[PDB]
């Protein structure tokens, strides 16, 4: 019945003491934290407490959207030889550090995901040419479907893949996705392998990457400029923002203390010193 | 099918015949069939930290000696 | 009245019993006692195998030695018990398995010794590798040492042999071996074996995973990390030594999808 | 700084095969899309692009003959050149990217390259 | 959860079967959970200026002599 | 029960008088203002009073938004050497005079704050180049968070800082902020110091600025052009407008009479003469 | 049941707390807990000042050292606390003052040390002087050493300098420093810190005087005397040393007759 | 009008140190962002920019060696030049701004500057 926005417990007035009750003494060996309040060790007055933990609920903690990737495009001289103008990015949060660290305080989670796309564009070589407002196609290709080969092949027809056609200069695009994990919760960490190497098999055949599984294979986002080729080159960037909504999390963990290095828990040499210098007897 | 809920009023305007006092409510109507589309209600619950703070088998009584 | 104490305990599972006269109570991780899979949460459809007393009993792993220079030790579950009696067998014969555990770490000394060991049970204890050229590259063999377990280290030493990489973990102690500060490990279910106080740690761990049941041969649910918070010291001796012994008992373990026996490449 | 090293080049007769390799000095925690390029006169040409695994793209000249793989762990890529033609003679290069399945001669650094000479008859 | 309040009508249209007369009301519906997001109600109170105008301990009776 | 829009008290008809009652005589020494009404000193008729003070309530007094700062950007030739194209402004109302003076009639206040951002842009050197519609990022960096170093560093990912992505040419951006003071009310004036200089310490160590405290440290707003570099330079300005809503104020004070000079109450020489010339006996 | 003990105690006054794991219960002198002055017993008419938590808290005096040759130590109350925070101030600003006390003497060793200290609280602890030529001649300065206190001696040494007499106490130990046999001191509220048993003494003392309230600057109500009943011994060491620390907390202190501050000549 | 005055310049050998100072004639109730600039041939270069306190930015040449402080009360700034190089030889200047953490050679007035000559060996 205790809601996130409820006021915390009041401080009760307490006077002097002289007894066998020993709140101050404890034993951390048990693995328990001593549940003391001021009144257990000092004399206190009565205080009607008004503060609440409303801003620290799990929901409110991850209430901010965060960048994940910067997808880009490019036009050459003419065709010359090139016609592979389209960006394909493997959907994974583990590309940045900011959102990634926040999602590591916990071992598992479940959440509906809101994605917002901010698209910006610009010119390259100084020219008197003018491009007409562009339309972009952001296509979610779930694991399995055929990935676009040419900028203008069949795959772009999208008869089953969800796609967002964004017109430049309008409010950034946004969509919601339900909890889509193949498990009861997403696993921020996976202590294991995808393949068991068998003795009667070759090492190569039984090999896999430590900590990797399809638990987190969500597919890819393929983005292209719908408009045909223009004489003047325009470069475009799509920033993706993820906001985990309706979230639940399990098993707390210590937050990452040294710089991230790859999609795993690995660390790089020379980044292992998070603490600075400070004397034991200096305030 | 509107959902009317109360707001926790922080700064109060000099009003008690409209704002500030007589409980300020807010309306919410869901427009989509999929629950994933809904906004966050933020009307969340808290819990006793015991599962992490006092995971011991035999209950902890603060005034008594931890080891007995 | 009768003299019952938090310090004196007796644990009985299957045909095994452990007694202790210097305990510091015991921990039930996240306040959840191990349990069998409920119908409402079930997944695989075939009738599961529940070994009960055949597997739910205390197995003692090989004893290690604590000295002034010990950096720490680690084990994986169910990995460590992979070769333990019927538990091991039931594990290899089935595609799926789930199990809780009662981990009891033992280490006695004297009223004249000193030191403190932090015994931590970490869900999904992924450890960092040893390469600065490849990520997530530790091999299955090195990731699963079995009953002997592995050890933490005080210095990160990158593997430079790109011809034949060692492909092993290089877990740095203060980093809990996974890039997080040790001082925070206390967020995980744990106990501390402080010589002046107690001589054992008892952690009852429930089955914890993102699924109801999973492959035991591929994935380790829990990880046991033992590191010396305070170093070993005795009298005025330069080289004291005291042994540390682990005894682990699976609890409420059930298995599905029986087939022929999995014969893993362990070396 | 960041270093890529090409290897495996040489001189072979037409119809032959080669395998080029490009490894990074140390691991790069950003570069996941690798590419191959070549050149002979005064103009660069894109060969093939390969992201993590296993999406692989090719060009209208080297497709079917060339194949790119690369480890999904070690930041390195490989180019298997089959049914080689005297037209393939050029200096091959390697360059890391970000999330760029597409290809354009627009890379910051440039390693050194590896010469591939294809004999006729 | 709509809030209907009355307006103080200044200029009246030649109407008493719609506008001008039969009390003109206005509707307000709050759309956000946070009170800070609300518009100002403007339905404010006034107070006696005494705390500033007559801050004397012994009450002031205007008709009598100030100093007695 | 008296509302701001209620009519003021009517004037009561009063006739001649000849008595001991002395409304006219008073003594300002007491520190009280004589509460007279016309009928106390002259003969008056009956007047049904219709006027109200509805427009002078505190809420209505600060009902207008007001400018606070002019943040600007700039593109050079190429990079040449520069890549520090981003504006960072320390959030404080004390930068202008108009809003500042209005907020000084009182000693303390509490209010929810509405901020509106008007963004304008333009060209510099006459050119045939054309820029594509820009997107701006207005990021609130609360006191503590890492302040952007390069225009394209990690900080811009914004995993927890609130940020507004404004597309050029749309309705000006707007957000609301609750009363965020660390005190029960914001202190427009603070007669004191942040540090007590101690005798057993160096003067330098115990030193601080008179009238300054974290009571008013709200952090900064960092603004940048999201779009990548364009060949043609575009300069942009973001004007910030603040409107204090749901406001309450305490302790009246005399309004500032001479020109403001710094964030303090200090005055500059030569600005000390607010009154003009006028003879005592001239109407 | 819950394990509450006479040995483990926690004392909290004001913003201070003292814990102990080896206590021997505690003494409430003459069975009277400190109290404020009752109206029926009142004397000065002005409203008294009651500092409460500002003065009623534990203050730790300077630590002394116990060796094989220590004869004993002594302190006077309120004298010893004359310079302690707000208690000291309130004391000097008023002509009258009354206060009770919780005196906690601390001294730990090891299971291998031995010795016993008698901690005595003596009402009106008048000590003998050092002259055989003048009686009652110890000066104010010497009579009031403050927090450092004084020491007992094993031999009476008369002051022979009649030109400039030392004017100090010469308290002989076995004579409790006042011409009475030590063996009788046990008639005064006391505790014994015997190393094998306990490591502290706790004496709660009520305000004791022939008047309801009196001048604190002129007269000391209580005197704390600590003498080694059994001498210090450790292992087979010739010169063992263990510290003794006093922590005293005024209780229910009230003051009357405020004026300007008394600035005594203390040297 | 408004006046800024540079000081502290001189001639030192490589690896040496200096400390430049720039104060305003009278206080300025608007200028809170101060900057340092230099030049040698015919082109100006931005050194460092410092707002009130304590956000300080540097350039890809002078960072780690140079450090800017400045009083949060008096409208003045300071430049500590360490590990000086013969390349640093130039006339240093000072210029007030508004709320401009960024830097661009676009200031209205220009004081006078202070010469810094760095000797080699
Ligand atoms: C375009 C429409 C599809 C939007 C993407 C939805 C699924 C992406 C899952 C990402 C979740 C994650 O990595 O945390
Ligand atoms: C961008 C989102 C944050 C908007 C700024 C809110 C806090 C600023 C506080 C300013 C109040 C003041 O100085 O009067």
């Amino acid at each position: 019945a205790a809601t996130s926005r409820d006021a915390l417990p009041n401080t009760e007035a307490s006077g002097p003491t002289h007894s066998k009750e020993i709140p101050a003494l404890t034993a951390v060996e048990t693995g328990a934290t001593n549940p003391l309040v001021p009144s257990d060790t000092v004399q206190t007055r009565h205080v009607v407490q008004h503060r609440s933990r409303s801003e620290s609920s799990i929901e409110s903690f991850f209430a901010r959207g965060a960048c994940v990737t910067i997808m880009t495009v490019d036009n050459p001289a003419s065709t010359t030889n090139k016609d592979k103008l389209f960006a394909v990015w493997k959907i994974t949060y583990k590309d940045t550090v900011q959102l990634r660290r926040k999602l590591e305080f916990f071992t598992y989670s479940r959440f509906d995901m809101e994605l917002t796309f901010v698209v910006t564009a610009n010119f390259t070589e100084t020219n008197n040419g003018h491009a007409l407002n562009q339309v972009y196609q952001i296509m979610y290709v779930p694991p399995g479907a055929p990935v676009p080969e040419k900028w203008d092949d069949y795959t772009w027809q999208t008869s089953s893949n969800p796609s967002i056609f964004y017109t430049y200069g309008t409010a950034p695009a946004r969509i919601s996705v339900p909890y889509v994990g193949i498990s009861n919760a997403y696993s921020h960490f996976y202590d294991g392998f995808s393949k068991v190497p068998l003795k009667d098999q070759s090492a190569a055949l039984g090999d896999s990457l430590y900590g990797a599984a399809s638990l987190n294979d969500f597919g890819i986002l393929a983005v292209r400029v719908v408009n045909d080729h223009n004489p003047t080159k325009v470069t475009s960037k799509i920033r993706v923002y993820l906001k985990p909504k309706h979230i639940r999390v399990w098993c707390p963990r210590p937050p990452r203390a040294v710089a991230y290095y790859g999609p795993g828990v690995d660390y790089k040499d020379g980044t292992l010193t998070p603490l600075s210098t400070k004397d034991l007897t200096t305030y | 099918g509107a959902q009317v809920s109360s707001q926790k009023v922080g700064a109060h305007e000099n009003s008690n015949r409209a704002y500030g006092g007589s409980t300020i409510n807010y309306t919410t109507i869901n427009y989509y069939r999929d629950s994933a589309s809904n906004a966050a209600s933020k009307q969340d619950f808290s819990q006793d930290p015991s599962k992490f703070t006092e995971p011991i088998k035999d209950v902890l009584i603060k005034t008594a000696p931890m080891l007995n | 009245a009768c003299g019952y104490s938090d310090r004196v305990l007796q644990l009985t599972l299957g045909n095994s019993t452990i007694t202790t006269q210097e305990a510091a109570n015991s921990v039930v991780a996240y306040g959840r006692w191990p349990e069998y899979l409920r119908d409402s949460e079930a997944n695989p459809v075939d009738q599961p195998t529940e070994p009960d007393v055949a597997a739910c009993r205390f197995y003692t792993l090989d004893t290690v030695s604590w000295t002034k220079e010990s950096r720490g030790w680690w084990w994986k579950l169910p990995d460590a018990l992979r070769d333990m009696g019927l538990f091991g067998q039931n594990m290899y014969y089935h595609y799926l398995g789930r199990s809780g555990y009662t981990v009891h770490v033992q280490c006695n000394a004297s009223k004249f010794h000193q030191g403190a060991l932090g015994v931590f049970a970490v869900p999904e204890m992924c450890l960092a590798g040893d390469s600065n050229t490849t990520t997530m590259h530790t091999s299955y063999q090195n990731a699963n040492p079995g009953e002997k377990g592995g050890t933490f280290t005080g210095t990160f030493t990158p593997d430079n042999n790109q011809t034949s990489p060692a492909r092993r973990f290089c877990p740095v102690d203060y980093l809990l071996g996974n890039g997080t500060l040790l001082g925070n490990a206390f967020v995980f279910p744990h106990q501390i074996i402080n010589l002046r106080t107690n001589n054992c740690a008892t952690l009852v761990l429930p089955y914890v995973n993102s699924l109801s049941i999973d492959s035991m041969v591929k994935h380790n649910n829990w990880g046991i990390a033992i590191l010396p918070l305070a170093p070993l010291n005795f009298a005025s001796e330069s080289s004291p030594e005291i042994p540390i012994t682990l005894t682990i008992a699976p609890m409420c373990c059930e298995f599905n999808g029986l087939r022929n026996i999995t014969l893993p490449r362990l070396q | 700084q960041v270093q890529l090293q090409e290897s495996g080049g040489g001189s072979v007769q037409a119809g032959g095969s080669l395998r080029l390799s490009c490894a990074a000095s140390e691991y790069i925690p950003s570069a996941n899309c690798m590419r191959w390029f070549r050149q002979a006169p005064k103009e660069r040409e894109w060969v093939a692009s390969v992201l993590r695994g296993g999406y692989t793209w090719h060009a209208d000249s080297v497709k079917g003959r060339f194949t790119i793989s690369g480890d999904n762990a070690k930041t390195a890529a490989y180019l298997q050149m089959n049914s080689l033609k005297p037209e393939d003679t050029a200096i091959y290069y390697c360059a890391y990217s970000n999330t760029c399945p597409g290809a354009s001669a627009d890379f910051r650094s440039w390693g050194q390259g590896t010469q591939v000479t294809v004999s006729s008859h």
